[PDB]
Protein backbone atom coordinates (compact mmCIF):
# COMPACT_ATOMS: atom_id res chain seq x y z
CA UNK A 1 0.00 0.00 0.00
CA UNK A 2 1.78 3.38 -1.06
CA UNK A 3 0.96 6.19 1.24
CA UNK A 4 -1.56 4.02 3.49
CA UNK A 5 -1.21 4.28 7.53
CA UNK A 6 -1.04 1.00 9.79
CA UNK A 7 -4.25 -0.52 10.04
CA UNK A 8 -4.40 -0.50 14.05
CA UNK A 9 -4.42 -4.38 15.19
CA UNK A 10 -8.29 -5.71 14.87
CA UNK A 11 -9.54 -3.02 12.33
CA UNK A 12 -9.52 -4.95 9.31
CA UNK A 13 -10.66 -8.37 10.89
CA UNK A 14 -11.29 -9.97 7.52
CA UNK A 15 -7.82 -9.12 5.89
CA UNK A 16 -6.33 -12.52 4.97
CA UNK A 17 -2.63 -13.46 3.75
CA UNK A 18 -2.48 -16.42 1.72
CA UNK A 19 0.81 -18.06 1.91
CA UNK A 20 2.77 -20.85 -0.39
CA UNK A 21 5.36 -22.72 1.10
CA UNK A 22 5.33 -20.15 4.13
CA UNK A 23 5.85 -17.72 1.14
CA UNK A 24 3.32 -14.74 1.24
CA UNK A 25 1.07 -15.17 -1.99
CA UNK A 26 -1.54 -12.61 -1.77
CA UNK A 27 -4.50 -10.62 0.51
CA UNK A 28 -7.82 -12.14 0.55
CA UNK A 29 -11.42 -11.19 2.06
CA UNK A 30 -13.16 -13.28 4.78
CA UNK A 31 -16.84 -13.68 3.42
CA UNK A 32 -18.01 -16.41 6.38
CA UNK A 33 -15.75 -18.57 8.47
CA UNK A 34 -15.07 -21.16 5.15
CA UNK A 35 -14.47 -18.60 2.18
CA UNK A 36 -12.40 -16.28 1.05
CA UNK A 37 -12.34 -14.54 -1.86
CA UNK A 38 -8.99 -13.03 -3.60
CA UNK A 39 -8.10 -12.73 -7.04
CA UNK A 40 -7.53 -14.92 -9.78
CA UNK A 41 -4.39 -14.13 -10.91
CA UNK A 42 -2.82 -14.94 -7.98
CA UNK A 43 -3.12 -18.81 -8.49
CA UNK A 44 -1.71 -18.32 -12.13
CA UNK A 45 1.45 -19.82 -11.17
CA UNK A 46 0.47 -22.45 -8.28
CA UNK A 47 1.72 -25.87 -8.81
CA UNK A 48 2.12 -26.71 -4.69
CA UNK A 49 -2.00 -26.73 -4.45
CA UNK A 50 -1.00 -28.37 -1.02
CA UNK A 51 1.06 -25.71 0.07
CA UNK A 52 -1.21 -22.82 0.22
CA UNK A 53 -2.80 -21.61 3.67
CA UNK A 54 -4.95 -18.90 4.73
CA UNK A 55 -4.27 -16.54 8.12
CA UNK A 56 -6.07 -14.75 9.80
CA UNK A 57 -5.85 -12.67 12.71
CA UNK A 58 -2.61 -11.77 11.64
CA UNK A 59 -1.04 -8.43 11.78
CA UNK A 60 2.67 -8.41 12.24
CA UNK A 61 4.17 -10.46 10.05
CA UNK A 62 7.50 -10.42 12.23
CA UNK A 63 6.40 -11.77 15.54
CA UNK A 64 3.52 -14.46 16.82
CA UNK A 65 0.69 -13.30 18.88
CA UNK A 66 -2.35 -15.14 19.89
CA UNK A 67 -4.48 -14.02 17.92
CA UNK A 68 -3.87 -16.01 14.18
CA UNK A 69 -5.30 -18.62 13.11
CA UNK A 70 -3.86 -21.04 10.73
CA UNK A 71 -6.45 -22.91 7.59
CA UNK A 72 -5.56 -24.74 4.46
CA UNK A 73 -7.25 -24.06 1.46
CA UNK A 74 -9.23 -26.91 0.09
CA UNK A 75 -10.46 -25.87 -3.19
CA UNK A 76 -9.95 -21.99 -4.94
CA UNK A 77 -13.01 -22.07 -7.40
CA UNK A 78 -12.62 -18.85 -10.32
CA UNK A 79 -14.92 -18.00 -13.34
CA UNK A 80 -14.45 -19.62 -16.43
CA UNK A 81 -14.01 -16.72 -18.25
CA UNK A 82 -10.53 -15.89 -16.54
CA UNK A 83 -7.61 -16.24 -18.20
CA UNK A 84 -4.59 -16.69 -16.97
CA UNK A 85 -2.17 -13.68 -17.51
CA UNK A 86 -4.99 -11.48 -18.13
CA UNK A 87 -6.95 -9.05 -15.37
CA UNK A 88 -10.63 -9.77 -16.24
CA UNK A 89 -12.95 -11.89 -13.96
CA UNK A 90 -9.97 -11.51 -11.62
CA UNK A 91 -11.77 -13.21 -8.36
CA UNK A 92 -11.08 -16.51 -6.51
CA UNK A 93 -13.67 -17.68 -4.23
CA UNK A 94 -11.65 -20.45 -1.95
CA UNK A 95 -13.05 -23.18 0.87
CA UNK A 96 -10.54 -23.52 3.81
CA UNK A 97 -10.43 -27.02 4.61
CA UNK A 98 -11.78 -26.28 8.30
CA UNK A 99 -13.46 -23.53 9.74
CA UNK A 100 -11.72 -20.40 11.53
CA UNK A 101 -13.29 -19.22 14.70
CA UNK A 102 -14.66 -15.63 14.77
CA UNK A 103 -12.98 -13.74 17.54
CA UNK A 104 -12.35 -10.19 17.50
CA UNK A 105 -9.50 -10.05 15.36
CA UNK A 106 -11.09 -12.95 12.78
CA UNK A 107 -14.59 -11.35 11.59
CA UNK A 108 -16.06 -11.52 7.63
CA UNK A 109 -16.62 -8.75 5.54
CA UNK A 110 -20.77 -8.40 4.58
CA UNK A 111 -20.95 -9.51 0.45
CA UNK A 112 -23.76 -6.92 -0.24
CA UNK A 113 -26.53 -7.44 -2.26
CA UNK A 114 -26.08 -6.66 -6.22
CA UNK A 115 -28.79 -3.84 -6.46
CA UNK A 116 -27.65 -2.15 -3.06
CA UNK A 117 -23.98 -2.42 -3.88
CA UNK A 118 -24.44 -0.67 -7.50
CA UNK A 119 -27.40 1.90 -6.27
CA UNK A 120 -25.56 2.60 -3.05
CA UNK A 121 -22.34 1.45 -2.33
CA UNK A 122 -20.63 2.38 -5.55
CA UNK A 123 -21.61 6.15 -4.82
CA UNK A 124 -20.29 6.05 -1.53
CA UNK A 125 -16.80 8.17 -2.30
CA UNK A 126 -14.27 6.45 -0.03
CA UNK A 127 -13.56 2.81 0.35
CA UNK A 128 -10.14 0.90 2.63
CA UNK A 129 -7.59 -1.15 0.64
CA UNK A 130 -5.59 -3.28 2.47
CA UNK A 131 -2.31 -5.56 2.86
CA UNK A 132 1.38 -6.58 3.37
CA UNK A 133 2.33 -5.39 -0.16
CA UNK A 134 4.94 -2.73 -0.87
CA UNK A 135 5.02 0.29 0.48
CA UNK A 136 6.50 2.20 -2.91
CA UNK A 137 6.69 0.72 -5.92
CA UNK A 138 9.30 -1.70 -6.43
CA UNK A 139 9.88 -0.76 -2.74
CA UNK A 140 9.65 -3.08 0.41
CA UNK A 141 6.72 -4.88 1.30
CA UNK A 142 4.90 -4.07 4.90
CA UNK A 143 5.30 -6.16 8.37
CA UNK A 144 2.24 -4.71 9.74
CA UNK A 145 -0.90 -4.64 7.88
CA UNK A 146 -1.39 -1.47 6.12
CA UNK A 147 -4.84 0.50 5.23
CA UNK A 148 -5.67 3.32 2.85
CA UNK A 149 -8.41 5.34 1.99
CA UNK A 150 -9.02 5.89 -2.05
CA UNK A 151 -11.72 7.55 -4.36
CA UNK A 152 -14.00 5.74 -6.43
CA UNK A 153 -14.20 7.01 -10.33
CA UNK A 154 -16.76 5.95 -12.87
CA UNK A 155 -15.25 4.69 -15.79
CA UNK A 156 -15.76 7.71 -18.01
CA UNK A 157 -13.93 9.48 -15.55
CA UNK A 158 -11.06 7.29 -15.22
CA UNK A 159 -9.98 6.48 -18.84
CA UNK A 160 -10.88 10.44 -19.37
CA UNK A 161 -8.25 10.92 -16.46
CA UNK A 162 -5.36 8.08 -17.30
CA UNK A 163 -2.71 8.68 -19.72
CA UNK A 164 -2.52 6.45 -22.93
CA UNK A 165 -0.86 3.53 -22.78
CA UNK A 166 1.66 1.47 -21.26
CA UNK A 167 0.98 -2.28 -19.93
CA UNK A 168 -2.56 -1.17 -19.26
CA UNK A 169 -5.65 -3.17 -20.63
CA UNK A 170 -9.24 -2.21 -20.74
CA UNK A 171 -11.19 -1.18 -17.90
CA UNK A 172 -14.49 -3.64 -18.47
CA UNK A 173 -17.71 -4.05 -16.60
CA UNK A 174 -16.20 -6.27 -14.23
CA UNK A 175 -13.52 -3.58 -13.21
CA UNK A 176 -13.37 0.24 -11.52
CA UNK A 177 -10.95 2.76 -11.02
CA UNK A 178 -10.06 3.76 -7.01
CA UNK A 179 -7.27 6.12 -5.95
CA UNK A 180 -5.12 9.09 -6.89
CA UNK A 181 -3.62 9.91 -10.09
CA UNK A 182 -0.46 12.24 -8.45
CA UNK A 183 1.38 9.32 -7.41
CA UNK A 184 1.13 10.11 -3.67
CA UNK A 185 -1.30 6.88 -2.91
CA UNK A 186 -2.32 3.57 -4.04
CA UNK A 187 -2.77 -0.44 -3.77
CA UNK A 188 0.34 -2.42 -5.18
CA UNK A 189 1.95 -5.58 -5.75
CA UNK A 190 1.99 -8.16 -2.10
CA UNK A 191 -2.02 -6.19 -1.99
CA UNK A 192 -3.42 -7.86 -4.96
CA UNK A 193 -6.31 -10.79 -3.63
CA UNK A 194 -6.89 -8.42 -1.00
CA UNK A 195 -10.35 -6.65 -0.25
CA UNK A 196 -11.97 -2.54 -1.28
CA UNK A 197 -14.39 -2.40 1.57
CA UNK A 198 -17.28 0.21 2.11
CA UNK A 199 -18.13 1.47 5.08
CA UNK A 200 -22.23 2.09 4.52
CA UNK A 201 -24.37 3.31 8.07
CA UNK A 202 -22.37 1.26 10.06
CA UNK A 203 -21.63 -2.01 8.29
CA UNK A 204 -18.91 -3.00 5.80
CA UNK A 205 -19.01 -4.62 2.40
CA UNK A 206 -16.95 -6.03 0.18
CA UNK A 207 -17.01 -3.81 -3.12
CA UNK A 208 -13.71 -4.87 -5.02
CA UNK A 209 -10.49 -7.03 -4.94
CA UNK A 210 -6.89 -5.23 -5.32
CA UNK A 211 -6.41 -6.16 -8.92
CA UNK A 212 -3.74 -4.40 -11.32
CA UNK A 213 -2.67 -1.21 -12.37
CA UNK A 214 0.00 0.36 -14.08
CA UNK A 215 2.74 -0.01 -11.65
CA UNK A 216 1.95 1.99 -8.10
CA UNK A 217 0.97 5.22 -7.73
CA UNK A 218 1.79 6.21 -11.08
CA UNK A 219 1.44 9.55 -12.35
CA UNK A 220 -1.58 9.56 -14.21
CA UNK A 221 -2.87 6.55 -13.12
CA UNK A 222 -5.45 4.68 -10.89
CA UNK A 223 -5.90 1.47 -9.03
CA UNK A 224 -7.98 -0.76 -11.10
CA UNK A 225 -10.39 -2.97 -8.46
CA UNK A 226 -12.48 -6.50 -9.49
CA UNK A 227 -16.36 -4.94 -9.53
CA UNK A 228 -17.96 -7.91 -7.18
CA UNK A 229 -21.39 -6.55 -7.44
CA UNK A 230 -21.19 -8.72 -11.10
CA UNK A 231 -20.15 -11.86 -9.12
CA UNK A 232 -22.39 -12.08 -6.38
CA UNK A 233 -25.02 -14.18 -8.01
CA UNK A 234 -21.86 -16.78 -8.64
CA UNK A 235 -20.49 -16.37 -5.43
CA UNK A 236 -23.57 -17.11 -3.34
CA UNK A 237 -24.75 -19.98 -5.97
CA UNK A 238 -21.38 -21.49 -5.19
CA UNK A 239 -21.17 -21.15 -1.40
CA UNK A 240 -24.22 -23.62 -1.65
CA UNK A 241 -22.81 -26.16 -3.99
CA UNK A 242 -21.80 -29.31 -2.88
CA UNK A 243 -17.56 -29.50 -2.70
CA UNK A 244 -16.61 -31.38 -6.29
CA UNK A 245 -13.19 -33.12 -6.37
CA UNK A 246 -10.77 -30.48 -7.47
CA UNK A 247 -8.50 -27.86 -6.07
CA UNK A 248 -8.25 -25.13 -8.46
CA UNK A 249 -12.16 -25.31 -10.15
CA UNK A 250 -13.21 -23.21 -12.75
CA UNK A 251 -16.82 -22.76 -12.10
CA UNK A 252 -19.24 -21.27 -14.66
CA UNK A 253 -19.44 -17.20 -15.17
CA UNK A 254 -22.11 -16.51 -15.78
CA UNK B 1 -45.11 30.39 -14.73
CA UNK B 2 -43.95 34.26 -15.41
CA UNK B 3 -42.12 36.17 -13.09
CA UNK B 4 -43.89 36.62 -9.32
CA UNK B 5 -46.83 38.69 -11.11
CA UNK B 6 -48.42 35.52 -11.77
CA UNK B 7 -47.91 33.50 -8.86
CA UNK B 8 -45.43 30.81 -10.30
CA UNK B 9 -44.37 29.34 -6.79
CA UNK B 10 -46.36 26.77 -5.53
CA UNK B 11 -46.99 24.42 -2.79
CA UNK B 12 -46.85 28.14 -0.52
CA UNK B 13 -43.87 29.54 -1.23
CA UNK B 14 -43.19 33.12 -2.00
CA UNK B 15 -41.69 34.50 -5.04
CA UNK B 16 -38.35 37.59 -5.17
CA UNK B 17 -38.31 39.44 -8.71
CA UNK B 18 -35.32 39.39 -10.10
CA UNK B 19 -33.96 41.26 -13.35
CA UNK B 20 -37.26 39.37 -14.71
CA UNK B 21 -36.39 36.72 -13.22
CA UNK B 22 -37.40 35.20 -9.68
CA UNK B 23 -36.32 33.14 -6.96
CA UNK B 24 -39.47 31.21 -5.24
CA UNK B 25 -38.29 30.78 -1.56
CA UNK B 26 -40.32 27.38 -0.52
CA UNK B 27 -41.29 25.53 2.35
CA UNK B 28 -39.07 22.73 3.78
CA UNK B 29 -40.96 20.33 2.12
CA UNK B 30 -40.99 21.40 -1.43
CA UNK B 31 -38.25 22.30 -3.61
CA UNK B 32 -37.79 22.72 -7.19
CA UNK B 33 -37.84 25.94 -9.32
CA UNK B 34 -41.29 26.73 -8.73
CA UNK B 35 -41.32 24.63 -5.26
CA UNK B 36 -43.39 22.19 -7.19
CA UNK B 37 -41.15 18.35 -6.16
CA UNK B 38 -42.48 17.32 -3.01
CA UNK B 39 -39.94 16.08 -0.78
CA UNK B 40 -41.60 13.70 0.64
CA UNK B 41 -42.85 11.81 -2.45
CA UNK B 42 -39.27 10.16 -3.91
CA UNK B 43 -38.92 7.18 -1.36
CA UNK B 44 -37.30 5.04 -3.93
CA UNK B 45 -34.34 2.79 -3.29
CA UNK B 46 -31.63 4.58 -5.73
CA UNK B 47 -33.04 7.95 -3.25
CA UNK B 48 -30.58 7.84 -0.48
CA UNK B 49 -31.22 3.60 -0.39
CA UNK B 50 -34.57 4.53 0.26
CA UNK B 51 -33.71 5.74 3.50
CA UNK B 52 -33.06 1.85 4.65
CA UNK B 53 -29.67 1.14 6.52
CA UNK B 54 -29.27 -1.97 4.65
CA UNK B 55 -31.09 -3.43 1.80
CA UNK B 56 -34.08 -1.81 0.06
CA UNK B 57 -36.97 -3.42 -2.33
CA UNK B 58 -39.14 -0.95 -4.25
CA UNK B 59 -42.61 -2.60 -4.48
CA UNK B 60 -45.45 -1.69 -7.08
CA UNK B 61 -47.86 0.78 -6.40
CA UNK B 62 -46.95 0.47 -2.55
CA UNK B 63 -44.17 1.54 0.08
CA UNK B 64 -40.71 0.32 -0.45
CA UNK B 65 -39.31 -2.84 2.15
CA UNK B 66 -36.54 -2.51 3.78
CA UNK B 67 -34.62 -5.93 4.66
CA UNK B 68 -31.69 -6.74 6.51
CA UNK B 69 -28.14 -9.04 5.68
CA UNK B 70 -28.20 -12.70 7.18
CA UNK B 71 -27.60 -11.91 11.01
CA UNK B 72 -29.34 -9.06 11.14
CA UNK B 73 -33.21 -8.32 11.71
CA UNK B 74 -34.91 -5.52 10.89
CA UNK B 75 -36.27 -3.36 13.77
CA UNK B 76 -39.62 -2.01 14.84
CA UNK B 77 -39.07 1.60 12.64
CA UNK B 78 -38.78 -0.71 9.77
CA UNK B 79 -35.16 1.04 8.30
CA UNK B 80 -32.56 -0.18 11.18
CA UNK B 81 -31.03 -3.61 11.24
CA UNK B 82 -29.65 -5.11 14.38
CA UNK B 83 -27.62 -8.12 15.07
CA UNK B 84 -28.76 -11.13 15.96
CA UNK B 85 -25.18 -13.22 16.15
CA UNK B 86 -22.11 -12.76 18.11
CA UNK B 87 -20.01 -11.95 15.18
CA UNK B 88 -22.25 -9.96 12.61
CA UNK B 89 -20.15 -9.33 9.51
CA UNK B 90 -18.93 -5.97 8.60
CA UNK B 91 -18.62 -4.93 12.02
CA UNK B 92 -15.22 -4.17 14.20
CA UNK B 93 -15.11 -5.66 17.58
CA UNK B 94 -12.80 -3.45 19.32
CA UNK B 95 -14.94 -0.42 17.79
CA UNK B 96 -18.19 -1.53 19.36
CA UNK C 1 -29.14 7.21 -25.18
CA UNK C 2 -27.11 10.88 -26.11
CA UNK C 3 -25.33 12.69 -22.70
CA UNK C 4 -26.22 16.13 -21.67
CA UNK C 5 -24.05 19.06 -22.76
CA UNK C 6 -23.68 22.43 -21.79
CA UNK C 7 -24.65 21.37 -18.41
CA UNK C 8 -24.58 25.25 -16.55
CA UNK C 9 -25.36 26.50 -12.91
CA UNK C 10 -27.73 29.52 -12.60
CA UNK C 11 -28.04 30.49 -9.12
CA UNK C 12 -29.04 33.94 -8.01
CA UNK C 13 -29.34 34.43 -4.10
CA UNK C 14 -28.17 30.53 -3.35
CA UNK C 15 -31.18 29.29 -5.28
CA UNK C 16 -29.52 27.22 -7.25
CA UNK C 17 -30.74 25.24 -10.70
CA UNK C 18 -28.55 23.21 -12.94
CA UNK C 19 -29.27 23.52 -16.69
CA UNK C 20 -28.50 21.22 -19.40
CA UNK C 21 -29.31 20.05 -23.25
CA UNK C 22 -31.04 18.49 -25.03
CA UNK C 23 -34.62 18.15 -24.67
CA UNK C 24 -35.01 14.20 -24.10
CA UNK C 25 -36.47 12.08 -26.95
CA UNK C 26 -37.63 8.85 -25.27
CA UNK C 27 -34.85 9.18 -22.73
CA UNK C 28 -34.64 10.21 -18.21
CA UNK C 29 -32.10 12.06 -16.50
CA UNK C 30 -31.12 11.64 -12.89
CA UNK C 31 -28.72 14.29 -11.16
CA UNK C 32 -26.01 13.22 -8.44
CA UNK C 33 -24.29 16.40 -6.38
CA UNK C 34 -21.18 15.92 -4.05
CA UNK C 35 -18.53 17.76 -3.00
CA UNK C 36 -15.26 16.58 -3.86
CA UNK C 37 -14.51 13.99 -0.82
CA UNK C 38 -18.34 13.41 0.06
CA UNK C 39 -20.64 10.99 -1.45
CA UNK C 40 -22.85 11.69 -4.46
CA UNK C 41 -26.70 12.49 -3.98
CA UNK C 42 -29.07 12.11 -6.10
CA UNK C 43 -31.26 14.58 -7.44
CA UNK C 44 -34.54 14.74 -10.05
CA UNK C 45 -35.33 11.47 -10.72
CA UNK C 46 -35.85 10.26 -14.09
CA UNK C 47 -37.24 13.65 -15.14
CA UNK C 48 -37.41 14.72 -18.43
CA UNK C 49 -36.77 18.34 -17.58
CA UNK C 50 -33.36 19.80 -18.59
CA UNK C 51 -33.09 21.49 -15.01
CA UNK C 52 -32.66 20.38 -11.61
CA UNK C 53 -32.76 22.34 -8.57
CA UNK C 54 -30.14 21.72 -5.96
CA UNK C 55 -30.54 24.77 -3.64
CA UNK C 56 -31.48 21.72 -0.63
CA UNK C 57 -27.89 20.85 -1.03
CA UNK C 58 -25.57 23.81 -1.93
CA UNK C 59 -27.01 25.59 0.95
CA UNK C 60 -26.16 23.06 3.62
CA UNK C 61 -21.95 24.60 2.84
CA UNK C 62 -22.41 27.30 1.09
CA UNK C 63 -18.39 27.30 1.51
CA UNK C 64 -18.08 24.12 -0.59
CA UNK C 65 -17.74 23.66 -3.70
CA UNK C 66 -19.88 21.03 -6.00
CA UNK C 67 -19.42 18.95 -9.06
CA UNK C 68 -22.57 17.94 -10.67
CA UNK C 69 -23.10 15.06 -13.19
CA UNK C 70 -26.56 13.95 -15.00
CA UNK C 71 -27.20 10.74 -16.53
CA UNK C 72 -29.21 9.76 -19.50
CA UNK C 73 -31.21 6.56 -19.36
CA UNK C 74 -33.60 5.55 -22.18
CA UNK C 75 -37.14 5.74 -20.88
CA UNK C 76 -38.26 2.17 -20.43
CA UNK C 77 -35.16 1.04 -19.33
CA UNK C 78 -33.89 2.76 -16.13
CA UNK C 79 -31.35 0.45 -15.96
CA UNK C 80 -29.70 0.46 -18.88
CA UNK C 81 -25.77 1.08 -19.23
CA UNK C 82 -23.20 1.37 -21.41
CA UNK C 83 -20.05 -1.17 -22.23
CA UNK C 84 -18.73 -0.63 -18.65
CA UNK C 85 -22.00 -1.40 -16.90
CA UNK C 86 -22.80 1.58 -15.90
CA UNK C 87 -24.90 4.63 -17.02
CA UNK C 88 -24.08 7.48 -19.48
CA UNK C 89 -23.63 10.75 -17.75
CA UNK C 90 -21.32 13.82 -18.15
CA UNK C 91 -20.02 15.95 -15.50
CA UNK C 92 -20.76 19.92 -15.03
CA UNK C 93 -18.61 22.59 -13.70
CA UNK C 94 -17.85 22.88 -10.51
CA UNK C 95 -19.67 25.36 -8.23
CA UNK C 96 -18.35 27.19 -5.20
CA UNK C 97 -21.90 28.80 -4.15
CA UNK C 98 -20.05 31.53 -1.49
CA UNK C 99 -18.00 33.03 -4.71
CA UNK C 100 -20.65 32.48 -7.37
CA UNK C 101 -24.21 32.74 -6.83
CA UNK C 102 -25.48 36.06 -8.29
CA UNK C 103 -26.55 38.83 -5.74
CA UNK C 104 -29.51 41.38 -6.43
CA UNK C 105 -31.26 42.94 4.68
CA UNK C 106 -32.66 40.66 1.77
CA UNK C 107 -33.07 36.95 2.58
CA UNK C 108 -31.26 34.43 0.78
CA UNK C 109 -32.45 30.60 0.24
CA UNK C 110 -29.88 29.63 2.85
CA UNK C 111 -31.48 27.96 5.99
CA UNK C 112 -30.33 27.65 9.35
CA UNK C 113 -32.46 26.40 12.34
CA UNK C 114 -35.75 26.30 10.04
CA UNK C 115 -35.16 29.93 9.14
CA UNK C 116 -34.03 31.71 6.10
CA UNK C 117 -30.84 34.05 6.44
CA UNK C 118 -29.77 37.08 4.99
CA UNK C 119 -26.99 38.64 2.81
CA UNK C 120 -25.17 40.25 5.94
CA UNK C 121 -25.30 36.95 7.73
CA UNK C 122 -23.90 34.91 5.16
CA UNK C 123 -21.27 37.55 3.87
CA UNK C 124 -20.90 39.43 6.44
CA UNK C 125 -18.08 42.00 5.87
CA UNK C 126 -17.32 40.58 2.37
CA UNK C 127 -20.26 42.61 1.70
CA UNK C 128 -20.46 46.40 0.78
CA UNK C 129 -22.96 48.43 -1.14
CA UNK C 130 -22.66 51.84 -3.38
CA UNK C 131 -24.22 54.46 -3.75
CA UNK C 132 -22.49 56.09 -6.64
CA UNK C 133 -20.48 57.58 -3.62
CA UNK C 134 -27.78 53.95 -7.07
CA UNK C 135 -26.88 50.67 -5.11
CA UNK C 136 -25.60 47.65 -6.14
CA UNK C 137 -23.84 45.09 -3.59
CA UNK C 138 -20.30 44.01 -4.18
CA UNK C 139 -17.88 41.56 -2.26
CA UNK C 140 -14.45 42.92 -3.63
CA UNK C 141 -12.82 39.84 -2.15
CA UNK C 142 -14.70 37.76 -5.37
CA UNK C 143 -12.79 37.01 -8.76
CA UNK C 144 -16.22 36.73 -10.45
CA UNK C 145 -19.57 38.28 -10.25
CA UNK C 146 -18.46 40.88 -7.77
CA UNK C 147 -20.92 42.98 -7.96
CA UNK C 148 -24.75 42.61 -8.28
CA UNK C 149 -26.78 44.82 -10.45
CA UNK C 150 -28.94 48.10 -9.25
CA UNK C 151 -32.59 49.15 -8.23
C1 LIG D 1 0.90 -13.11 -6.90
C2 LIG D 1 0.74 -13.22 -8.42
C3 LIG D 1 1.40 -14.54 -8.93
C4 LIG D 1 1.16 -14.71 -10.45
C5 LIG D 1 1.67 -13.45 -11.25
C6 LIG D 1 1.22 -12.05 -10.63
C7 LIG D 1 1.41 -11.99 -9.07
O1 LIG D 1 0.85 -10.82 -8.47
C8 LIG D 1 1.41 -9.59 -8.81
C9 LIG D 1 2.68 -9.44 -9.38
C10 LIG D 1 3.15 -8.17 -9.70
C11 LIG D 1 2.37 -7.04 -9.44
C12 LIG D 1 1.10 -7.15 -8.86
C13 LIG D 1 0.31 -6.02 -8.62
N1 LIG D 1 0.72 -4.79 -8.90
C14 LIG D 1 -0.37 -4.15 -8.53
C15 LIG D 1 -0.54 -2.79 -8.61
C16 LIG D 1 -1.78 -2.25 -8.20
C17 LIG D 1 -1.99 -0.88 -8.27
N2 LIG D 1 -1.24 -0.15 -9.07
N3 LIG D 1 -2.94 -0.34 -7.55
C18 LIG D 1 -2.79 -3.15 -7.71
F1 LIG D 1 -4.02 -2.71 -7.28
C19 LIG D 1 -2.57 -4.53 -7.65
C20 LIG D 1 -1.35 -4.96 -8.08
N4 LIG D 1 -0.89 -6.15 -8.14
C21 LIG D 1 0.65 -8.45 -8.55
O2 LIG D 1 -0.60 -8.59 -7.96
Amino acid sequence: IVGGKVCPKGECPWQVLLLVNGAQLCGGTLINTIWVVSAAHCFDKIKNWRNLIAVLGEHDLSEHDGDEQSRRVAQVIIPSTYVPGTTNHDIALLRLHQPVVLTDHVVPLCLPERTFSERTLAFVRFSLVSGWGQLLDRGATALELMVLNVPRLMTQDCLQQSRKVGDSPNITEYMFCAGYSDGSKDSCKGDSGGPHATHYRGTWYLTGIVSWGQGCATVGHFGVYTRVSQYIEWLQKLMRSEPRPGVLLRAPFP
Amino acid sequence: GDQCASSPCQNGGSCKDQLQSYICFCLPAFEGRNCETHKDDQLICVNENGGCEQYCSDHTGTKRSCRCHEGYSLLADGVSCTPTVEYPCGKIPILE
Amino acid sequence: TVAAYNLTWKSTNFKTILEWEPKPVNQVYTVQISTKSGDWKSKCFYTTDTECDLTDEIVKDVKQTYLARVFSYPAGNVESTGSAGEPLYENSPEFTPYLETNLGDERTLVRRNNTFLSLRDVFGKDLIYTLYYSVQAVIPSRTVNRKSTDS
